[PDB]
């Protein structure tokens, strides 16, 4: 006789983007307009959760918490700081709510029937920062995107 | 890019060493993946009693690797008649940007760690969390949870229906350690749990009066 | 009786390891793993009491719980979803007692080679479910 041993579990889920680096771009900005209240046009922030049951995330409770982390605007939690001195914060929008990063719990459950992908729209502002201003030169940020299983 | 095998991690503590497989799941670029354990109250630990090596470590695109979990001479300073709760972290480090003003999401796995000693190790598929005892009271339930496991409740309905796709706020029990959940009285209650392998099996409980066990 | 399975062949055992309900319940199949039935202290030489044997050659027969409609899939024991599948020289193998092809066998041993998957049975309504899963076969020998 020959017996046949295996074991089957729930894997965690597994992101990816359109980019190899998981990164969009805000392409070049107006230091004068952003330095004038203006803001940066809202940029796709899609995630695709793969090798995973999405049957969590999905819409119509969650198993999964969901959340962002990254350094912050002091006092906005909801501004994503930026690297290069800029003077510039990142802002992100998910299903009609803002993310924050100060490890707050984010919505866990943006997924859109039948899709596997979570959408969001991130624009690029002077920070609230008081006394902030707009200077020339490239900025750059991480954010975490974490998921903490139960 | 980076990804665990499991949701929950179950450690034997008849064994000194276990290993957990990731995956850099992007074929293009290589990520490194960072490894870290935290205690119950999900704080960074770095002294034991369980290790997480290597801490860091780069994965080439496609490459498949594994983290490994370590004990220490502390590791018999834990309860050995219960579960003690651990939390295993990978996060990943996408490669710098070419491009100039840009956002990276860097992806991190948080999953439950379960010391469990030897004198509780268990079988295959076995369950415990049949043991589970519900009171009903001001407000909802009281469960009970006498086993020397951590058991994770996902629901709790009037139907098997909506044990599984009703709205209930997870919460997880103590080894031997009670908790009352807020709930409308159900005639005959179920509950809906989260084994080992991920599964989530729907508990079945017959009530005496105020006092519910699992109907066998 | 020309041949005998070998001590370690006769009852073996294949641990496919851990795997992804998502992976499998997507068509997924696990990496294949060897499954060897050694036959030894062959005597295909005294095999000569009337040569209508047709050379040393010997069929080898599975037998076990089958997936409905689909009898060349090993039916997991518990569970519900899973499903073992065997294959000899390419082709798959059935679990119904049928002979598989003939061998050829010289004198002293042979190793009759196979691999094994684990994936979703062909069932319909399949459903791949998480937990621990193990699957038994037998197989008998017909010598030509």
């Amino acid at each position: 006789k020959v017996t046949f041993n295996n074991t089957v579990v729930d894997a965690p889920c597994s992101i990816s983007q359109k980019s190899a680096d998981q990164s969009i771009d805000f392409g070049q900005l107006s230091k004068s307009f952003l330095e004038a209240g203006g803001v940066s046009k809202p940029m796709d922030l899609d995630i695709e959760l793969v090798n995973c049951d999405i049957t969590a995330f999905k819409g119509g409770k969650g198993t999964v918490k969901l959340a962002f982390t990254g350094p912050i605007v002091n006092g906005h939690s909801d501004e994503l700081d930026t690297n290069g001195g800029t003077g510039l914060a990142i802002v992100v929008q998910g299903a009609g709510k803002n993310v924050v990063f100060d490890g707050s719990e984010g919505d866990a459950n943006t997924l859109k029937d039948g899709e596997n992908v979570l959408h969001y729209t991130a624009v690029v502002k002077k920070s609230s920062a008081v006394g902030a201003a707009v200077t020339e030169g490239a900025f750059s940020a991480v954010a975490n995107f974490n998921l903490t299983y139960q | 890019a980076v990804s665990l095998d499991r949701t929950r991690a179950v450690f034997d503590g008849s064994e000194k060493s276990m290993t957990l497989d990731i995956s850099n799941d992007n074929k293009q670029l290589p990520y490194l993946a960072q490894a870290w354990i935290e205690n119950e109250n999900q704080e960074k630990i770095i002294t034991g009693p369980v290790i997480a090596t290597p801490p860091v470590q780069r994965l080439e695109p496609g490459a498949k690797s594994m983290v490994r979990l370590s004990t220490t001479p502390d590791i018999s300073k834990l309860p050995q008649d219960r579960e003690s709760l651990f939390y295993f972290n990978l996060r990943e480090i996408p490669p710098r940007s070419e491009k100039a003003n840009v956002l990276q999401i860097a992806l991190q796995t948080k999953i439950k760690l379960f010391y469990r000693p030897a004198a509780i190790k268990t079988r295959p598929n076995e369950v415990w969390q049949d043991q589970l005892i519900l009171n009903k009271v001001s407000g909802g339930y009281r469960i009970e949870n006498p086993t020397p496991y951590y058991v994770t409740v996902i629901g709790l309905g009037g139907s098997e229906k909506q044990a599984e796709e009703g709205e209930f706020e997870t919460v997880m029990l103590s080894p031997r350690s009670e908790q009352t959940v807020k709930s409308a009285n159900y005639n005959t209650p179920y509950l809906s749990y989260i084994n080992d392998y991920g599964g989530r099996p729907v508990l079945s409980f017959i009530c005496n009066g105020s006092r519910c066990s699992v109907k066998k």
